[PDB]
């Protein structure tokens, strides 16, 4: 589970993306695709191109996805329950690389937020993002 | 671990600027915060109970600025990470017995470390060419598992 | 999460050990030592040779949690709570470790249950594991 | 990766008696079963719906049987692991893009299938002997991520 101080952590520093989740989704896939090649073949029609309007567009709903999950914290199983089966079901998305993207996601969140992302905040983010990972890996 | 050209050149260009003295304490320490099963290995440093007393520890920094020296002396020498590290991959695997994923769990929390200190410059080509060097070192510290 | 089938093919499979609960507990312990000979240093004060007194006996403990947490299998964060405590702030267990562990009581199981040991009760059995060793890092 | 002449003797002494038209099957079969991720690689091969399906399916057992050469390959090269397994590395790494993890895993199964079929000969100091070949093979198969 997740202490009252880590989800306090959560909804503080994912608060501030805001309007600008949608740019952080994209920035985090690019960053998981450049760093661990073996994620692009989950993605083998999209045009990965710097600043391509499908990653923008996927990052949106990444991001947006996340955004559902901070505001249902307590409730996530049930959340993210199409979407479990989505990744796991259909996808089949190996569980290793949720590890990936949730790291992605932290190195983007440090290079947006100098004063947010205290190591005390960094654990929490990556308990959180730990969370919605066993969850999308669920339906196994 | 293969490196391109310019890849040497923006992972150089970035160490240039790091902070010798501070970097190593700031990854080494967040590592502790972040995966407290690793504080197991450092209970001759004192307290390690809270955030603050972590980043606060001196023995802490102190020894983090050890293992950014270990990470300076892999960067000079990327064409032959395993010698470079043939002595500390003996040290961690025969006499402290650390799994070889804590390895890489410092890999990647220095790489959150860069992050968080050069904000939009860490772009994802920097990251990328990161992300080879500390797999690299990782693999090379491991070896006296393999 | 386990599910009926998978809920059945543990207590199933976990039933057959019986009396042998101490010596399979054991020989899992013995093959984790021997193949994962960095698991040695959470053990400083027994002797780990074969025919170990203080390996016998942790076995037994061992192996009678877990049949415990098969008895618990609908209500496991609780039943472990105290064993999660232990494991995750007391000792401080590398994560990696439960892994090893699990793979070795598979291992044991599979020597010793041959009829038992069917693709789908591996595959409750590994499951069960992970949970176990999901809820004694919890604390963490 | 070393065994010592006791271990390299028992392993070899094991891998004698191995049914090599069925374990590579067993071992490829479980593993599709028990982390059906591994399922996405192997769409090509029909019917992988249920348990008794996977183990059922005559071209998961035809290519166990091409999985199981490539062990005894390794077995028979010991001191060159990494070139035995060049050729599948940069199958399994360039084209395929299999998670190195994966490899692991599949390792993990044949000893437990080992162990399944040869009971109390399937000993302690036998295991940890194959616990070193299946890394070694693991590690040699993941060397074009390296
Ligand atoms: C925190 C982690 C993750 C979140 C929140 C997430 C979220 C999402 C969302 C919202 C969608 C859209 C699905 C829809 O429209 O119904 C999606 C689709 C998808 N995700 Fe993820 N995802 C995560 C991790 C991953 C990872 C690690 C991979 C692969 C390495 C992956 C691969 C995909 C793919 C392939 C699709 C379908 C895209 C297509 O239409 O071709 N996801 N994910
Ligand atoms: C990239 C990863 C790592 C590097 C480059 C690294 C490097 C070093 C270096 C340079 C030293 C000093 C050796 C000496 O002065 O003789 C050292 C010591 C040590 N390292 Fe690491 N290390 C790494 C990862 C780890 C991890 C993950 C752990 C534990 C979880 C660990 C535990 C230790 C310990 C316990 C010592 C001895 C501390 C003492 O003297 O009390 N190392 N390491
Ligand atoms: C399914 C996995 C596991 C179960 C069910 C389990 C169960 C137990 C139990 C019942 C005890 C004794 C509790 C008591 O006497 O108060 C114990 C103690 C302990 N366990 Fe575990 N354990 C597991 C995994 C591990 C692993 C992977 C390690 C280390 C690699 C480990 C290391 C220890 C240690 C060091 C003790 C202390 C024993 C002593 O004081 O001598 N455990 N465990
Ligand atoms: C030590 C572990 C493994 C060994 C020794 C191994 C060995 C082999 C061999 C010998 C081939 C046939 C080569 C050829 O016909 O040219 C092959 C093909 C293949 N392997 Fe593996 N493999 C391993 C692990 C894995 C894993 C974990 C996966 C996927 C999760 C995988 C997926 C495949 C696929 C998809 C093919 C091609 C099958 C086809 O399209 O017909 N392998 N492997």
């Amino acid at each position: 589970v997740l202490s009252p101080a880590d989800k306090t952590n959560v909804k503080a520093a994912w608060g501030k993306v805001g309007a600008h989740a949608g740019e952080y989704g994209a920035e985090a896939l690019e960053r998981m695709f450049l760093s661990f090649p073996t994620t692009k073949t989950y993605f083998p029609h999209f045009d990965l191109s710097h600043g391509s309007a499908q990653v923008k567009g996927h990052g949106k709903k990444v991001a947006d996805a996340l955004t559902n999950a901070v505001a249902h914290v307590d409730d996530m199983p049930n959340a993210l329950s199409a979407l479990s089966d989505l990744h796991a079901h259909k996808l089949r998305v190996d569980p290793v690389n949720f590890k990936l993207l949730s790291h992605c996601l932290l190195v983007t969140l440090a290079a947006h937020l100098p004063a947010e992302f205290t190591p005390a905040v960094h654990a929490s983010l990556d308990k959180f993002l730990a969370s919605v990972s066993t969850v999308l890996t669920s339906k196994y | 671990v293969h490196l391109t050209p310019e890849e040497k050149s923006a992972v150089t260009a970035l160490w240039g600027k790091v902070n010798v003295d501070e970097v190593g304490g700031e990854a080494l320490g967040r590592l502790l915060v972040v995966y407290p099963w690793t504080q197991r290995f450092f209970e001759s440093f004192g307290d390690l109970s809270t955030p603050d007393a972590v980043m606060g520890n001196p023995k802490v920094k102190a020894h983090g600025k050890k293992v950014l020296g270990a990470f300076s002396d892999g960067l000079a020498h990327l064409d032959n990470l395993k010698g470079t590290f043939a002595t500390l991959s003996e040290l961690h695997c025969d006499k402290l017995h650390v799994d070889p994923e804590n390895f890489r769990l410092l890999g990647n929390v220095l790489v959150c470390v860069l992050a968080h200190h050069f904000g939009k410059e860490f772009t994802p080509p920097v990251q990328a060419a990161y992300q080879k060097v500390v797999a690299g070192v990782a693999n090379a510290l491991a070896h006296k598992y393999h």
